[PDB]
């Protein structure tokens, strides 16, 4: 009934884009969709909610007092075809702990019973870099169960690809969360969605799709808006349909097999 | 006996993993008086093996529970969630005079009590705002500590520049200290946090002052954290042999004692576990020789008060020869009423870093023997001290478990244990006599002449206590 | 000097001129003392009406707190299960401390461990201390069960506790089968009653969660008891001897009663009797689940409404006549026996006694301060005696449990004069007893350091301290009492009224001038 | 005078790459340099090195049971003109918590006298987003005063280097931390050196120098090595040089003010 999904990927890859404009397209389609944002600078909603969505879980617990004295009501929000929002907040850069800002918003979230409505996807967007154990959060059991890991053809986008699959592994084994796919996001290398199937089946996974790399992805950025809302008829609009529907069809969820560098 | 205590040792050894069995090999043996580098005989000081139930505490007890806490005219606040600073509110017998809440603070719990949101966004706004309502509420605090609790140290919180910027506001010492529980693997490394701090925030205050007026008779004494009075039992020693003692460090002790410590002529030390570190710094920046001393029992008091007068001149020494003569025949009718109640008695031990070794003085005063001993968190040259005090095929343990310690007293089957009270309850129920050696059972004092005398009656006291013979039904 | 004949400790040997004489040189000479005249100025001003406005305006800054951390809470409920471990998961500090701490109160031995996580295990997770920690205590200490709570430096990293246990088990450190239930236990959120609830539904969704399937509820005709966060023995043995004598089937979840008061007899035994494994997995059968403490017991209900099925009753602790009577026929409703004669003699007998004490106790003024259902289970206690309480303080309370409380005193006369306090701690209470004097205080042995102020001020503002909570460290054997049940109810009144008559008899106790109303009937 | 700056900057947008080379230009200056990498992964010191940095500090300690017992010789090494390495270290992604390793480096090379040397310069390479306090330990008082931020044309960088400017103005307020400038890493945004010039101001500082975007950086990369060193004679040789002077010679450092998320979309709007 309720399909879990985590994005990960380098940083600066297009992780909150990419997420956005598939749940856009989504929505579009008809499905219940949820994005829950695992970044302190809380921006995994901003295109499907636009301007604003003042309101962080870390936030309105500070403001509040405590994090039992805040209702569902007040953080989650509704944007662009019904899709459901909800930001963890966290603190500015150099201070304080972003980590378990994640932890307990994602645990405020599981005690308030934000994932029984009917929904169909719950997307976790989470930041590059994944430092501490707040951050894989979203691929917890009874979280997360599918995870995607958006590359591209450049050295360091792949290796980064590599680095969190092993990180998956411990969260794998022990439990059901499973690797989804590879998304590429062009940055228009030579040969490039060859060199990514390539690197997916040495971890023993696909890539689900690739992404061209198209500047109306920006100005509909500039616009707080997804590609799907902003220009429904472009090239682009019509990539993440397709990248909407592989994701509805996927069926092939594994464990990865992390790669020596040689 | 030698080879019985060894086969003894690798018996208990057998219930273990191997990867504990190697490990908790290394920090169990059979003593020889004649070695004096304990590094071939055993190991200490390194982290403990999980899930084998220690008795070790953290860094944070070592600063705040032991050497910061006891100092009375400063405000310490345990910085964190609200855990380790109530269960170490007023649980160590730090004795002290004052006014508690007005001049003084020992017993009294200050914390920041973090709650979610100072995790996530920090707590140095709430520190600094901490620290403004404490100036308003206690006017006559003399200046303050930071104790960090386990999560200051991760988030990174920058309580150094917090204390620099309110301090200076303020015109008060506040002194950060990075007492993160898991630094280290013990109490250890929190004395050693606890006496850089001392001496980066407070010793050097009145380096360039010099009005107090110095005798060559002034001494401080270092590492006595007068539990039930130990340190003023010792203190009226050392008056009586006419030195000065212009600092205790830290039991009774003021923030104004620890400033004036560089204007001694020597450094007595009595824990050397705890304060060496500032102690070799001190020697160092401004010339104080130190000594360590013992006043546990007559015979190392004794043997102390003279090793000491023979730093100074002939008229300290005279002196030392009166207090002697004068309390000679107080600690020999004590010997004389209770020796023949505990002669033969044997004990095992374990405390902390310094009574282990420490103490077998006085039992053998009274005649009994110590068989077994061993630290919580000694470094080797605790042990290089302890071999020659202990005799030949007795038992040690370093960081000794639970279950360890259970089955090696099943084994020697001492009269009497002395250890902690996570200890005591056990062996209470196994019918074997019980003394606290780290607060001593709400007693004491046990150091000096006078402490001789309470600790000769708590031994016999419990040891023959009508309540031992009572442990089976007489019908089974 | 020592007289042999007759040794004096500490006090009151350091009364002895000369060491008196050392301690004035000691303070004169390097202390650097403030005068004694500004002390008592200083003194005299923290017991005024503009300190307390002053100390009732802190936002930061905490002072002798009334609670502790969640990690303790779950130690106590993992005890309470048979031949059951406590581990801790994280630094080895926190237990030495939890141990120590339950030792002072129940002076008995408390065995729980740690997996000793240092700085390396800050920074790379505690993954390997797990799987070592679990296979040493397994072997060495030999539990049926090992239950496992985290300190705050875990929870702030994420140590995925799942998963660190299944690895554990998948690499083959522990038996797959072996039980490894778990509670996430944050320091930094709630307090050590918080810590109680989060374990014990991490055992109860361990033994209980994937066979739902064949469970019919009330199939095994009995009754689930959780009794929370609790700390006098006699507590869980009154819940047992009420539900014993009127023939109801119940079942205990978490019961540490015996291996917290186990005999010396000669061998020391870490584990004894508590709840069995098979007990709660049969849990989802029973005709209804029970909580002793429904204010810290909130994540329980929750999972045995949600996932158990049970119509949970709304009932307020059993303490005091009310709330015992409703206990006792809501068991009644659920099970089908009727209310003994012994029981109800009983509840008579808790009658006589307040009719007999009624003239001593009318109007008294207590302060007094707990955990959330004791407090407001003793603030109900007060009220149908015809006391008043005056100042309500629970550091670990809510909002909505303020609300309940405030609605209770509103609905007594004798509530008029009373106020409900949370977050505050034992600082802004010793403001409180300063400012608006009751007659004794009731909570812990906290509480001692503020009846030494008062009586710093006077003799005639001395607020005496009656000992009822935790921890209680200062008297011997008083975790032994009941506070629950008309059983509670008497022992409760009988401290009460006896604390009432000793202060009297002490302000009558001078010769030619107090002691005209020293009287031998009382 | 020893010089400390920090340098930050959006995910992917070249740091480390350019920090490298920044140094190997002032070691080919004369100047003594130590880096020190603030990154879980060992990747800030392998140019300088010429092979993976396996030896961080945490493993290390790790290894040898505490750091307290570790010594300062065991985690630093020098390379290419004599620069001085170490890495924090840290966990693989997802367990732990990498800004304790951070703040267990720094404490550790401030307590064995690390810079109790004659050093010109130290420099500290950062992970992208400073997710906590420990990542900041770079920027506290006697660390770094001088930071700059590697940024690009493109709208994640420039939104990037006004976000941590959000965090700069609390630690410049309590320390002498100041922002030094931009180094704009050139990603072919059209008209970009003009965009990171216009940010720049905004902010209150320069736009310190524009490094070009040259396929020889990444050759030099493959042989583990600086342009500096990989090819002395090289056009890009010479703008890490031009940069080094730039820096060495910089005397502006200002607290930033950091931007609305409006003005920076109005920003890129003006500018494309
Ligand atoms: N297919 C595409 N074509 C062109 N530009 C794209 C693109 N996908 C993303 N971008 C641009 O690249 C930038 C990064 O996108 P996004 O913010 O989603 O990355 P991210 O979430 O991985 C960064 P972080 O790890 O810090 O969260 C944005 O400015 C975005 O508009
Ligand atoms: N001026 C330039 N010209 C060409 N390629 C460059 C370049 N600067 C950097 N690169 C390449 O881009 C890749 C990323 O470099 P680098 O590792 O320094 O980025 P970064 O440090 O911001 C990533 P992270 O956030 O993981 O630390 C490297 O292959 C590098 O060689
Ligand atoms: S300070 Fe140390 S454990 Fe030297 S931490 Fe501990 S009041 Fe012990 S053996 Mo408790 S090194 Fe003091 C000690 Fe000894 S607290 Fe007391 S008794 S002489
Ligand atoms: S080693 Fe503290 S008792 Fe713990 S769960 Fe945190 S609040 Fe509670 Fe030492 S500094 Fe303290 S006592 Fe531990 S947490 Fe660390
Ligand atoms: S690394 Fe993760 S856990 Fe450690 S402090 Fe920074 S954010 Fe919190
Ligand atoms: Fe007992
Ligand atoms: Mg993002
Ligand atoms: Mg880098």
């Amino acid at each position: 009934a309720m399909r879990q999904c985590a994005i990960y990927g380098k940083g600066g890859i297009g992780k909150s884009t990419t997420t956005q404009n598939l749940v856009a397209a989504l929505a579009e389609m008809g499905k219940k969709v949820m994005i829950v944002g695992c970044d302190p600078k809380a921006d995994s909603t901003r295109l499907i909610l636009h301007s604003k969505a003042q309101n962080t879980i870390m936030e309105m617990a500070a403001e509040a007092g405590t994090v039992e004295d805040l209702e569902l009501e007040d953080v989650l929000k509704a944007g662009y075809g019904g899709v459901k929002c909800v930001e963890s907040g966290g603190p500015e850069p150099g201070v304080g702990c972003a980590g378990r800002g994640v932890i307990t918003a994602i645990n405020f979230l599981e005690e308030e019973g934000a994932y029984e409505d009917d929904l169909d996807f719950v997307f976790y967007d989470v930041l590059g870099d994944v430092v501490c154990g707040g951050f894989a959060m979203p691929i917890r059991e009874n979280k997360a169960q599918e995870i995607y890991i958006v590359c591209s053809g450049e050295m360091m986008a792949m290796y980064a690809a590599n680095n969190i699959s092993k990180g998956i592994v411990k969260y794998a084994n022990s439990g059901s969360v499973r690797l989804g796919g590879l998304i590429c996001n062009s940055r228009n290398t030579d040969r490039e969605d060859e060199l990514i199937i390539a690197l997916a089946n040495k971890l023993g996974t696909q890539m689900i799709h690739f992404v061209p790399r198209d500047n109306v992805v920006q100005r509909a950025e500039i616009r707080r808006m997804t590609v799907i809302e902003y220009d429904p008829k472009a090239k682009q609009a019509d990539e993440y349909r397709a990248l909407a529907r592989k994701v509805v069809d996927n069926k092939l969820l594994v464990i990865p097999n992390p790669i020596t560098m040689d | 006996s030698r080879e019985e205590v060894e086969s003894l040792i690798q018996e208990v050894l057998e219930v273990y993993p191997e990867k504990a069995r190697k490990d908790r090999n290394k920090h169990l043996a059979v003593n020889d008086p004649a070695v004096t580098q304990s590094k071939k005989c055993i190991i200490s000081n390194k982290k403990s093996q999980p899930g084998l139930m220690t008795i070790r505490g953290c860094a944070y007890a070592g600063s705040k529970g032991v050497v910061w806490g006891p100092i009375k005219d400063m405000i310490h606040i345990s910085h964190g969630p609200v855990g380790c600073g109530q269960y170490s509110r007023a649980g160590r017998r730090n004795y002290y005079i004052g006014t508690t809440g007005v001049n003084a603070f020992v017993t009294m719990n200050f914390t920041s009590d973090f709650q979610e949101k100072d995790i996530v966004f920090g707590g140095d706004k709430k520190l600094a705002k901490l620290i403004d309502e404490v100036e308003t509420l206690f006017p006559l605090n003399k200046g303050i500590s930071v104790q960090s609790e386990c999560p200051i140290g991760l988030i990174g919180d920058d309580i150094e520049s917090v204390s620099k910027v309110k301090g200076a506001e303020l015109s008060k010492t506040i002194v950060p200290v990075r007492c993160e529980g898991f630094r280290g693997v013990s109490q250890s490394l929190g004395h050693h946090i606890a006496n850089d701090a001392v001496r980066d925030w407070v010793l050097g205050k009145r380096d360039e002052d010099t009005t107090f007026a110095s005798t060559p008779y002034d001494v401080a004494i270092i590492g006595d954290y007068n539990i039930g009075g130990d340190a003023w039992s010792s203190r009226i020693l050392l008056e009586e042999m006419g030195l000065r003692c212009v600092a205790q460090w830290s039991g009774d002790g003021s923030i104004s004692e620890i400033e004036l410590t560089p204007k001694v002529k020597l450094n007595l030390v009595h824990c050397y576990r705890s304060m060496n570190y500032i102690s070799r710094h001190m020697e160092e920046k401004y010339g104080i020789p130190w000594m360590e001393y013992n006043f546990f029992g007559p015979t190392k008091t004794i043997e102390s008060l003279r090793a000491i007068a023979a730093k100074f001149d002939e008229s300290i020494q005279k002196k030392c020869e009166e207090v002697i003569a004068k309390y000679k025949p107080e600690w020999e009718a004590v010997v004389a009423k209770y020796r023949p109640r505990l002669e033969g008695k044997r004990v095992m031990l374990y405390i902390g870093g310094l009574r282990p070794r420490h103490v077998i003085g006085a039992y053998e005063d009274l005649g009994m023997e110590v068989v077994g001993t061993g630290y919580e968190f000694a470094h080797n040259d605790d042990y290089d001290r302890t071999m020659k005090e202990m005799g030949d095929s007795t038992l040690l343990y370093d960081d000794v478990t639970g279950y360890e310690f259970e089955e090696f007293v099943k084994r020697i089957k001492p009269d009497l244990i002395g250890s902690g009270i996570k200890e005591k309850f056990i062996f209470q129920k196994m019918g074997i006599p019980f003394r606290q050696m780290h607060s001593w059972d709400y007693s004491g004092p046990y150091h000096g002449f006078d402490g001789f005398a309470i600790f000769a009656r708590d031994m016999d006291m419990t040891l023959n206590n009508p309540c031992w013979k009572k442990l089976q039904a007489p019908w089974e | 000097s020592q007289q042999v004949d007759k040794i004096k400790a500490s006090y009151p040997l350091f009364l002895d001129q000369d060491y008196k004489d050392m301690l004035a040189k000691k303070r004169d000479g390097f202390e650097e003392k403030y005068p004694q005249d500004k002390i008592d100025e200083v003194f005299q001003w923290t017991t005024t009406k503009e300190y307390q406005e002053l100390n009732f305006q802190r936002e930061a800054l905490t002072v002798n707190p009334a609670k502790a951390c969640q990690p303790l809470g779950a130690v106590l409920c993992a005890l309470g299960f048979e031949k059951t471990m406590p581990y801790v998961h994280g630094s080895q500090g926190c237990v030495a401390y939890f141990r120590s701490y339950f030792n002072r109160h129940f002076r008995e031995p408390v065995s729980c461990v740690s997996d000793s996580m240092t700085e390396d295990a800050a920074v790379f997770g505690g993954q390997q201390n797990m799987k070592d920690g679990l296979q040493n205590c397994k072997a060495t200490y030999k539990p049926d069960m090992i239950a496992v709570s985290t300190t705050c430096m875990a929870e702030v990293i994420g140590d995925d506790l799942n998963a660190f246990i299944n690895n554990s088990k998948k690499e083959g450190f522990i038996p797959d089968e072996f039980p490894v239930p778990f509670a996430h236990t944050p320091s930094f959120v709630g307090s050590h009653v918080t810590g109680w609830d989060n374990m014990f539904e991490g055992i109860a969704r361990y033994f209980t969660l994937k066979s739902m399937d064949d469970k019919v509820v009330g199939s095994n005709k009995k009754i689930n008891i959780v009794p929370g966060f609790e700390t006098y023995l006699g507590n869980f043995r009154v819940i047992k001897r009420m539900l014993s004598e009127m023939g109801v089937g119940y079942s205990l979840l978490s019961d540490p009663e015996e291996v917290l008061d186990t005999p010396a007899d000669g061998q020391f035994r870490m584990y004894a009797g508590g709840t069995t494994q098979e007990e709660m997995k049969d849990a989802p059968n029973a005709l209804n689940t029970v909580l002793l403490q429904p204010w810290h017991l909130e994540k329980t209900k929750k999972f045995v409404e949600g996932t158990w099925k049970h119509e949970v009753p709304k009932l307020n602790i059993p303490m005091g006549l009310d709330w015992t009577d409703e206990f006792l026929m809501k068991v009644s409703e659920i099970s089908g026996q009727p209310i003994p004669a012994s029981l109800t003699k009983e509840r008579g007998r808790l009658v006589d006694m307040m009719t007999d004490s009624h003239t001593w106790l009318h109007g008294k003024r207590f302060a007094l301060w707990g955990d959330p259902d004791f407090v407001m289970g003793l603030v109900k206690f007060l009220l149908e005696l015809g006391c008043e309480p005056v100042h309500i303080l629970c550091h670990n309370g809510n909002k909505r449990w303020k609300k309940a409380v405030d609605a209770i005193l509103a609905a007594s006369p004798y509530g008029k004069n009373a106020t409900v306090y949370i977050g505050k701690d034992l600082w802004h209470l010793r403001s409180l007893v300063f400012t608006d004097k009751p007659d004794f205080m009731i909570g812990n042995s906290y509480g001692k350091f503020i009846q030494r102020d008062t009586l710093h001020k006077g003799k005639e503002f001395e607020v005496p301290l009656i000992r009822i909570g935790f921890p209680i460290f200062d008297r011997h054997h008083l975790h032994r009492s009941t506070t629950l049940g008309y059983e509670g109810a008497m022992q409760i009144l009988t401290t009460l009224v006896n604390s009432i008559l000793e202060r009297l008899d002490e302000e009558t106790r001078g010769m030619q001038a107090t002691d005209y109303n020293h009287d031998l009937v009382r």
